[PDB]
């Protein structure tokens, strides 16, 4: 009811299914991994509801997979029966503040049992801390919020490939079994008119030797395979016969250099595949191989069998022979056809639970090897579960995962939308998967399967284009790791209010309709002709009652970020892609305002994001305050929520949280109490909405730059807080300890004016470049006073003391008011890393206003740098005196092919000035009246779903019927344009101009962070050239193409200076600085240092690289 | 085992640790692992100190001595943005600002000394080694110049006074 | 001569006769005989 | 009062090339800068600016001004 | 700079380049943080770590440069010589 | 025979003898080029050449000890092979079989590897060098400028022209001496901008 603020909806079709919990992907996966009360609760709920679900947890499963250790005598066994957790010792805010990984204890009961002793000894053992996940899907590790992103991988199973070889002039067919963990096997057919096997691609071999090595004899082999001539030819050309002969031959081929041994070869073959540990095919692997090969109920979990290998062989030859339908081996009839790897039925997401489970599995395998070694080197009756197990591997693996991994990525807290879009990404890059180098054309390209499973619009535009994509809005994860999507049920031409979840393979069989298809007054189709899609991504139509499934909501195919854009359908795919990528960089402002025109879904995106603070009880607020808010449920429990205030996010932006609820207002469960960064009344607000007019203006908005009023600078409309945090540590060196003191040496008196007693900058003291934040002094150093220093000290009677200044100073080019300081002391109860006696962190916070050079951008991928901020008067103002808040070049929109922004501007103007439509008897008027969006007051927001937006007819009609804002006249003509009076000249512009309200965002590509200059600064060490980066005064790199261009000019002396004087020559740099300061002419360049580095290096490869002159030896 | 352990101690770590230090570090490491196993928590330094029977200072010393270097030529964090050996600055590089400031100081000081009388400037120069890196004691000056140790002391004192006048102090004050 | 030199080392060990008690005591006997020689 | 203040065409037709113009004006600019930084030796070889000079100036502007006036001449060894 | 002649470096040439022989894998003492003797980073063969400063605490000032102290053998000079001087290993 | 003639004649004409194929003495890079530089925090930075040189020195020492005492042919031959592998890894790590992974996370760098590739010396620190006296920033459009004019923000211009601003400040007596000029420009007073 009161969940969200009122937002007029222009939607035309009702949505049966509601959007799920948008963060389900992480929270449910980790719930399953922990196997805590929540996972089992969902398991029993599904079981009583009849829905399938894995009823075994994640941790307990990996423990159970470890069988009790058996020595060579097999006397002994350890049982890891039951695992349990305890509440974590540190609070979440606590862990964030003192930099502790948010973890909890993990115990398990180890039972020792020996047949020789015939006794059972049970004891509980603690495996280590376990990095736990907070309720908002983040791992607070070392004080930094990480997030583990899913990973796309090729599912284990069998994959058949068809190709054409130009040399052979004939098709070539291959098969590959990709295991979950074990070594890989391939089966190529008719490579050169015979079939052969690749056992890890070790050597050339035939199929007949493999079959003979198995117990299957030649007679039954040809009996089963006498119907295909190719395999008969392979059999007859194979001279070797007998199981022993084939086995010894293959053993010799695989491991040459030793005589063949029957038992050794059989054990090797059993070990490589049939052993359950080395070839542990995941449950998904067997689940899919049984369906593909058609085998009716094979072993639920286990290794490939000889029957499976023969079935794959028969499948391959059936495929090659051209037959398209054949009886499955020990199974029903099945289609035999090549399978494309890129199909989303073959692609599996390794959700966070599975990744952490795999790392725990590796750690436990190391633990198993360690305990086996200990058992082999330990005496009986002195063996206890407490003593034998080493917990170092598990902790050292789960710790080396969350740090130093591609999938455990630093959270980007630019705004709640960026949070969600980081949570839902499916990074195809990672260990054991498609790397950046391995990328091809096929993987990046969209597939017809990516519909409701992976947003095709949004993705990084960098070199990793398409490899990383966001999960669709309605996506859900199959327990095997595939992605499902919801579809409604259709029967006898009547779409029903029932939903089924379809994976990427089940979707193929049925024919799926389109949600946009209209429906009659009755539940039946209004039109016999209806658009449909079917196998292979075909889009052909099928009139009448023939479909069974239709999309439940038209926004199935679009992720959250792309779903936010209004009027998406009118934009090109490229500009919508750029607009989705950009919307994840808008920084929060001082005061946030929800879009006047936007999707109807921003409420859900804001709410399910963890930034917002919502109530867990339905009561009455008793005390509302900026820092905290107290609520009292009717039961009696009192709960106070603490609102974070100006706490630095990961991106150095404020997370100030406002308060919306009054004192005595009633509350409901899940209702919103306090906004987050870039939010308003629980509605997402990534920026402000400005009055935009489209016109070129004196060329200051040339090439897509932007002109905006000084009104925005004046009223702080676009202003953002930025909090930087830099820290210094009082460490002890071999000379002595470091002191944090106000008594810094060789300084003036006034520099240390605002410092505190112990040498810390006070709170609330504005700083600038060079200001002293905390005063630190080196213990001492061997000082050999130079003769000039000696004389000067004697003259002035000053004592140059061994203690040397090393205080922290604000880096160059900075400004801000300090807001907080934190001190941690070794001698105090607080703990610190070794050596560091004290550590001090200071927050410096400024209010960056919108200025020139700042990067601004809208929702539809139209971005530009500010080029000028005219005064309020220079703005071409409207008929009622309102200046336009921003000018944008029209030339962008035709070529950029994103006329959605023009639509948005017109509808924003419409939203700003209300409209009244009653009894007009017009078609659009009837649609508005039935929808309920007829009588709209000025100012209220309006909603246009991403693919059920307002038709242009609606916009035209409402433009005709806008509310008169003043005097009874409408400033915008029916065309949607208005008369603009040039502010500077004063005369009206020759023709009307398009104006309205457009939602702009302030990107994080701020100029202040990009700016960087360098006279002279730090130099590298191994090669004396200047070093790179902004934080270290880094000179820009004069790449190869720069020297090419300079050569093209014929400019040689500039090149000489830019290569020798301006870097890479130690002698010349001091000389040129001295000559410039003294005014003397620049001296002659010498030789560069990198050349001497190279000649020394090629001297150390035993190449006597000698520099010689024409007349004997040269002078250098 | 003797040879393997000895040579593992003497040739495994980049910074050669003496054998007694190797056994001390490995002993404290294994016992610390043990106490982590029993207590299930990170032991406090004092408990470790009393376990090893040595003082906490030795505990910290060996704990810091038992580290390993990190390779410069490692991925710095991005795809290919150089390595860890291309982000840390050196100390031996002569900051050209410092060099030019020092040369200007030398020039100004030499000019100010030239302002003084020849013998006075000379004696102060030898007293502070402005011609040579080794300054000469008062008596040490009274051999090439032919003045008594107390006489050269006296004129050195008068030079110190003269240069301390506000006249020849405005320029040199600003160089510290 | 192959990659992973430890494998070639293991092959270089090859097959050599493991020594039972009397074999090695006799070997040590002739060792001390040669020592006195 | 600008980089383009002495137009280039006269300089090219004076020196018959463009690279020769750059190096020759650079040599002259070096000479005038060395003169301005004499600070008292008064070497007879050095020659000051032939054209009028501002209180603060770049040597190269004066060198190119001299080339434009044409009073200066070059000669290859 | 007229020609960068390059060719096979014989053993005699590598001996000629070397200012000494490296006999140990020692790099730096774990406590004093100074180069060890005759190993890698040795000053007796490569050069002094600090400008004109020898190893043993004997001649330690810019004045008396260009001499070898008989205690540790370090030749006092600028530390930059460590960027030029190179040793060799006899196999 | 053509290729054989090419190489053999190339060796015949050149004065150097072929025996340079088999090196006897291994040069070691100057230490400053393979720095074991101190790091704050008690940690260390080491270049992989240190590891490879340690390996070759260790194996040579062990070979010398094995030769000193009467040792079997098998052990000494395997030791010489170990030395050969170490030298090969030093000059080119990864040119035969698996590379010398060292820590195990990544192959160790070798001499030839520093002289090769995109990150090698030739293409990264001899053709394209970093340069002092430079700057970078976003660009906006300025129409009022003339064709040969570009706008530099105050901070970048002041930082680029530090030596020149110092010289001009001392010459006009705005600053007493050079160090005071440095202090004044760092302060950023109005006269500095003038
Ligand atoms: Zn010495």
């Amino acid at each position: 009811a009161s969940t969200a603020p009122l937002r007029i909806s222009f939607a035309k079709i009702k949505e049966p299914l509601e959007v799920p919990n948008l963060l389900a992907l992480q929270t449910e996966s980790f719930d399953w991994l922990l196997g805590n009360d929540a996972w089992k609760a969902r398991v029993e709920s599904a079981l009583e509801s009849g829905q399938d679900v894995p009823t075994k947890s994640g941790l307990e499963e990996i423990f159970e997979e470890i069988s009790p250790i058996e020595d060579f005598s097999g006397s002994m066994s350890l049982t890891f029966r039951d695992h349990r957790f305890e509440p974590p010792k540190n609070s979440i805010d606590e862990c964030k503040d003192r930099d502790f990984t948010y973890a909890a204890p993990l115990f398990v009961t180890a039972e020792f049992t020996n047949n020789e002793t015939g006794e059972i000894k049970s004891q509980t053992v603690f495996m280590g801390d376990f990095p736990l996940m907070t309720n908002k899907g983040t791992f607070v590790i070392n004080g930094t919020e990480r997030v583990v992103v899913s990973q796309l991988v090729r599912s284990p199973g069998v994959y058949f490939d068809s190709s054409i070889d130009k040399t052979s002039d004939k098709d070539i067919f291959s098969a590959k079994i990709i295991p979950s963990r074990g070594a890989w096997l391939e089966m190529e057919i008719d490579k050169r008119d015979m079939v052969g096997v690749r056992i890890d691609r070790k050597r050339k071999q035939s199929v007949t030797v493999l079959l003979k090595a198995l117990g299957w004899t030649t007679e039954q082999i040809l009996e089963e395979f006498g119907e295909y001539e190719s395999m008969r030819a392979t059999l007859e050309k194979d001279h070797t016969q007998g199981q022993d002969d084939a086995l010894l031959d293959i053993y010799r081929k695989l491991r040459p250099g030793e005589p063949p041994t029957r038992e050794a070869a059989q054990t090797l073959l059993e070990n490589l595949y049939f052993n359950p540990k080395r070839y542990d095919l995941a449950k998904v692997g067997r689940y899919k191989v049984n369906k593909k090969l058609g085998a009716d109920e094979p072993l639920d979990a286990g290794v490939l069998t000889t029957d499976d290998v023969i079935a794959t062989i028969k499948y391959l030859v059936k495929l090659h022979a051209g037959e398209t339908e054949t009886v499955g081996e020990s199974g029903r009839e099945i289609v035999v056809e090549t399978d494309d790897i890129d199909h989303f039925g073959n692609r599996r997401i390794r959700n966070v639970g599975e990744l952490i489970q795999n790392q725990v599995r590796t750690g436990l395998a190391r633990m198993e090897r360690v305990v086996r070694e200990r058992m082999t080197t330990q005496d009986v009756e002195a063996i206890t579960p407490q003593t034998l197990i080493n917990i170092r591997p598990v902790v050292a693996s789960i710790k080396e995962f969350f740090g130093t991994s591609q999938l455990s990525q630093f959270m980007d807290q630019n705004n709640p939308l960026s949070g969600l879009t980081h949570k839902r990404r499916l990074n195809a890059l990672g260990p054991g998967g498609l790397s950046r180098e391995r990328a091809g054309f096929e993987v990046r390209d969209v597939h017809p399967s990516h519909y409701g499973r992976m947003c095709p619009i949004e993705t990084p535009e960098g070199p990793n284009i398409g490899l990383i994509g966001s999960l669709a809005s309605y996506g859900r994860i199959n327990p095997f790791g595939f992605i499902e999507t919801p579809y409604r049920k259709v029967v006898e031409g009547q779409v029903t209010d029932d939903v089924d979840y379809l994976t990427a393979d089940e979707e193929d069989r049925f024919v799926i309709a389109q949600a946009n298809a209209a429906l009659g007054d009755d539940m039946r189709f209004a039109e016999a002709r209806v658009l449909v899609r079917r196998r292979g991504g075909e889009v052909d139509y099928v009139p009448g009652d023939d479909v069974d499934y239709m999309d439940v909501s038209p926004r199935q195919m679009v992720s959250v970020a792309t779903a936010m854009i209004p009027f998406l359908e009118h934009d090109d795919a490229n500009r919508a892609l750029m607009g989705a990528n950009m919307m994840r960089q808008a920084v929060p402002l001082i005061k946030s305002e929800s879009p006047l025109v936007g999707t109807g879904m921003e409420y859900r995106s804001a709410a399910d994001a963890g930034d917002v603070v919502k109530a867990e009880k339905a009561g009455v607020v008793q005390e509302v305050s900026a820092d905290y808010i107290t609520t009292t449920n009717d039961d009696g429990t009192y709960i106070t929520y603490r609102l974070a205030k100006f706490s630095r996010s990961n991106q150095g932006t404020s997370v100030n949280q406002k308060v919306i609820v009054a004192e005595g207002d009633r509350i409901i469960e899940g209702q919103v109490l306090a906004d987050g960064p870039a939010t308003e009344n629980g509605e997402m607000a990534l920026g402000k909405n400005l009055l935009v007019a489209f016109m070129p203006w004196e060329g200051h908005n040339y090439e897509d730059a932007i002109i905006l009023s000084q009104r925005l600078v004046q009223d702080d409309v676009l202003s953002s807080i930025h909090i930087e945090e830099h820290e210094v540590d009082a460490r002890d060196t071999k000379l002595g300890p470091e002191e944090i003191t106000r008594d810094i040496p060789n300084v003036s008196e006034e520099v240390l004016a605002d410092l505190d007693e112990r040498g810390i900058i006070r709170i609330g003291a504005e700083v600038v470049a060079g200001d002293i934040l905390v005063g630190k002094v080196t213990p001492k150093g061997e000082t050999e006073l130079t003769p000039e220093e000696r004389l000067l000290r004697a003259i002035f009677g000053e004592k140059a003391r061994e203690v040397r200044d090393t205080s922290l100073k604000v880096p160059h080019g900075e400004i801000g008011k300090v807001i907080g300081v934190r001190v941690f002391d070794r001698e105090e109860g607080d703990e610190l890393p070794p050596g560091v006696n004290q550590l001090v962190r200071v927050y410096v916070a400024q209010k960056r206003k919108i200025t020139d050079g700042d990067k601004l951008a809208g929702r539809h991928g139209n971005k530009g740098v500010i080029s000028k901020i005219n005064p309020i008067e220079d703005m071409p103002f409207l008929e009622d005196g309102t200046p336009v808040d921003i000018i944008l070049n029209p030339l962008a929109v035709p070529s950029r092919m994103n006329p959605g922004q023009v639509l948005e501007i017109h509808l924003g103007w419409l939203a700003s000035r209300g409209w009244d439509v009653s009894g007009l008897a017009e078609e659009w008027a009837q649609r508005l009246q039935v929808i309920g969006a007829d009588k709209v007051e000025p100012g209220t927001n309006v909603a246009t779903p991403v693919f059920d937006g307002a038709r242009e007819d609606e916009l035209a009609g409402l433009l005709q019927h806008t509310i008169p804002n003043r005097d009874g006249e409408r400033m915008v003509l029916p065309s949607g344009k208005a008369r603009l009076f040039d502010g500077r000249s004063g005369e009206p512009f020759p023709e009307p101009i398009s104006v309205g309200y457009m939602y702009i965002l302030k990107l994080h590509h701020l100029v202040d962070d990009k700016l960087h200059a360098r006279s002279t600064g730090p130099y590298s060490m191994i090669t004396q050239q200047p070093l790179g980066g902004k934080a270290q005064f880094g000179g820009q790199r004069f790449g190869e193409m720069e020297v090419w261009a300079l050569e093209a000019y014929g400019a040689a002396y500039a090149l000489q200076e830019l290569l020798t004087i301006k870097s890479d020559d130690v002698t010349g740099r001091v000389k040129v600085y001295e000559a410039i300061v003294k005014g003397e002419n620049i001296p002659e360049p010498g030789i560069p240092e990198s050349f001497k580095v190279l000649i020394k290096e090629m001297q150390s490869l035993c190449l006597n690289v000698e520099v010689l002159s024409s007349d004997g030896m040269s002078i250098e | 085992r003797q040879a393997i352990t000895r040579a593992m101690a003497d040739q495994a770590r980049t910074i050669r640790i003496p054998v007694h230090m190797v056994e001390v570090i490995n002993k404290l490491a294994r016992v610390q692992r043990q106490m982590l196993q029993d207590l299930g928590r990170e032991p406090t330094p004092e408990e470790l100190a009393k376990e090893l029977d040595m003082t906490p200072e030795k505990v910290i010393e060996v704990q810091k001595y038992g580290r390993e270097p990190i390779s410069l030529h490692t991925p710095l964090g991005e795809d290919g943005d150089s390595e860890f050996g291309d982000l840390i600055e050196d100390s031996e590089a002569v900051v050209p600002a410092d060099a030019v400031s020092f040369t200007l100081l030398q020039e100004q000081l030499h000019s100010v000394l030239d302002t003084l009388s020849e013998r006075e400037a000379g004696v102060v120069s030898m007293r502070f080694g402005l011609t040579d890196g080794q300054p000469k004691t008062l008596d040490e000056i009274g051999k090439v110049y032919g003045v008594t140790r107390e006489r050269i002391r006296q004129i050195e004192s008068k030079t110190m006074s003269k240069l301390r006048h506000p006249s020849r102090s405005q320029v040199l004050r600003d160089y510290l | 001569a192959t990659a992973d030199p430890v494998k070639d080392y293991l092959k270089q060990i090859g097959k050599v006769p493991l020594l039972n008690a009397e074999q090695e005591v006799e070997l040590a006997k002739r060792i001390e005989a040669g020592l006195f020689a | 009062e600008g980089i383009i203040n002495p137009p280039i065409d006269e300089l090219l037709e004076a020196t018959d090339s463009k690279y020769s113009l750059v190096i020759y004006a650079a040599k002259r600019a070096r000479q005038i800068n060395a003169y301005y930084s004499q600070l008292g030796e008064g070497l007879l070889e050095y020659v000051g600016p032939l054209v009028d000079t501002h209180v603060h100036e770049k040597p190269l502007s004066i060198a190119l001004r001299e080339i434009n006036a044409g009073l200066l001449t070059s000669e290859a060894i | 700079f007229d020609e960068l002649r390059i060719g096979l470096a014989t053993a005699d040439d590598i001996r000629q380049w070397s200012h000494g022989e490296v006999k140990k894998p020692e790099t730096i003492n774990y406590r004093t943080l100074k180069p060890e003797k005759d190993g890698l980073f040795c000053e007796k063969i490569f050069g002094p770590t600090r400008d004109w400063e020898c190893y043993c605490g004997k001649y330690k000032r810019v004045r008396f440069k260009g001499i070898i102290c008989e205690r540790c053998g370090v030749e006092v000079t600028r530390a930059k010589v460590r960027r030029e001087r190179m040793g060799h290993i006899e196999l | 025979a053509l290729k054989r003639l090419k190489v053999v004649s190339a060796f015949l004409q050149t004065s150097n003898s072929p025996k340079g194929m088999v090196l006897d003495c291994v040069p070691v890079i100057p230490p400053d080029l393979r720095p074991m530089v101190q790091l704050d925090g008690g940690r260390f930075a080491t270049s992989d050449l240190n590891d490879l040189y340690r390996r070759v020195i260790n194996r040579n020492n062990r070979l010398k000890r094995l030769l000193d005492l009467g040792a079997p042919e098998i052990i000494v031959n395997n030791e010489k092979r170990m030395l050969q592998e170490a030298v090969d890894a030093l000059f080119d790590n990864g040119r035969r079989g698996r590379p010398v992974t060292g820590p195990g996370n990544r192959p160790l760098k070798s001499l030839s590897d520093m002289l090769k590739g995109k990150q090698g010396r030739f293409r990264q620190n001899l053709l394209g060098k970093r340069v002092d006296y430079s700057a970078r920033s976003v660009i906006v459009v300025g129409p009022q400028l003339k064709l040969h004019q570009c706008g530099l923000p105050k901070a970048m211009a002041l930082e680029l022209f530090k030596p020149f601003v110092m010289k001009r400040l001392v010459d006009l007596n705005h600053a007493q001496n050079i160090k005071s000029a440095k202090r004044m420009v760092e302060r950023g007073r109005t006269v500095v901008y003038d």
